[PDB]
């Protein structure tokens, strides 16, 4: 096509996005992990998680408002993911970075697992 | 904006 | 703080959003533009649009699946609004730019309303 | 990935 494209917008829905989390606007789904529950909005954890995006397509829990994690999930290391899926910033450290690793290969975010794998190789 |  | 940035995030989950859109997948209302009808996500529209941001946030309206348009709001125009929100990508021609230019100052959406007038200021 |  002939199009022309802003370069910020995708950034810009993404910090809009975030704020309506943050002030739990249109949130539709609570993700509980354990004890802590998360509000969010499913279309966002469907594109950014590949284990959502199977969840949300399915016919019966496309209609559920509350989605239970399998108990070896790690609270912690599920909020780092989230914040993530809201603002493309990773909170990725030393104490953390095995529990984000193996949520975000529970979650299949495939990028995130590869800068987990490239940061562990890197310490041994 | 830019030219895509 | 110490996070780190995926770079094509913010794309990838627009890019998403617009693959759930062209599918139909949890899209909560239709816009109604005078014969035609759109549908799409309330929490897009809101990231993009300060119209729909106020319309979204009002505490009757939020809870609305059908919203109509001023009769004056031509059709093709919201749809390459629509079109943009969802991919930061503008189809602006000689032969739309005043009606584009219309409905994006009708939704409130700045930095398509800069781009138009720059567009028809170099063309006098 | 980047440094912000
Ligand atoms: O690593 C990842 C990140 C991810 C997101 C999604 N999301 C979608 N993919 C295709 N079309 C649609 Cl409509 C969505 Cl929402 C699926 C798989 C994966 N894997
Ligand atoms: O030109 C524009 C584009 C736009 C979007 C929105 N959206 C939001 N703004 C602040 N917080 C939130 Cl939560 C959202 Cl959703 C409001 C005004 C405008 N004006
Ligand atoms: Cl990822
Ligand atoms: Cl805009």
């Amino acid at each position: 096509d002939s199009c022309i494209q802003f370069t910020r917008h995708a950034s810009d829905v993404l910090l809009n996005l975030n704020r309506l989390r943050s002030r739990d606007i249109l949130t539709d789904v609570v993700i509980v992990v354990s004890r802590e529950q998360f509000r969010a909005h499913k279309t966002v954890l469907m594109a950014c998680s590949g284990l959502f995006y199977s969840i949300f397509t399915d016919q019966l829990k496309c209609n559920l408002s509350v989605i239970n994690l399998d108990p070896e999930i790690n609270p912690e290391g599920f909020c780092i993911l989230l914040d993530f899926m809201y603002t493309s910033r990773l909170n990725l450290r030393e104490g953390n970075i095995m529990a984000v690793m193996a949520t975000a290969m529970y979650l299949q975010m495939e990028h995130v697992v590869d800068t987990c794998r490239k940061f562990i190789k890197a310490s041994e | 904006w830019v030219i895509p």
